[PDB]
């Protein structure tokens, strides 16, 4: 049928979030508490439109 | 004898009459019936012919454990 479209490898391109797992882990109560807002529009977005890609920013 | 016994020729001509309007019309609706029962079949758009399929109603709507499905 169609064809899948996907987004190019720059609009994937980002500096990462280069920690483990335990100093996630260290702050996560503060990292929820204090970055809450960007994180839960994330979500809404990922919830609502079931697609990564219109997510991606 | 045929004031005592016997029936009026146009009682029995009348009766006749009632009888065969009856008939034809017996006939007539068996003979629709059938066509109908042939097309319910064929299209499955009737009232008739109505198998069973999956009740819409068991589908869970709330927000599930992963954002894609």
């Amino acid at each position: 049928p169609g064809i899948v479209e996907l987004p190019s490898l720059e609009d994937l391109k980002v500096q990462e979030v280069k920690v483990s797992s335990s100093v996630l882990k260290a702050a996560a109560h503060h990292y929820g508490a204090q970055c809450d807002k960007p994180n839960k529009e994330f979500m809404l977005c990922r919830w609502e439109e079931k697609d990564p890609r219109r997510c991606l920013e | 004898i045929a004031r005592t016994f016997f029936d009026a020729p146009e009682k029995n001509y009348e009766r006749t009459m009632a009888i065969l309007q009856i008939e034809s019309e017996k006939a007539e609706l068996r003979l629709k019936e059938l066509e109908v029962r042939r097309l319910m079949r064929a299209k499955g758009d009737g009232p008739w012919f109505q198998y069973p399929t999956i009740d819409k109603a068991l589908i869970d709507h709330s927000p599930k454990a992963t954002p894609d499905n």
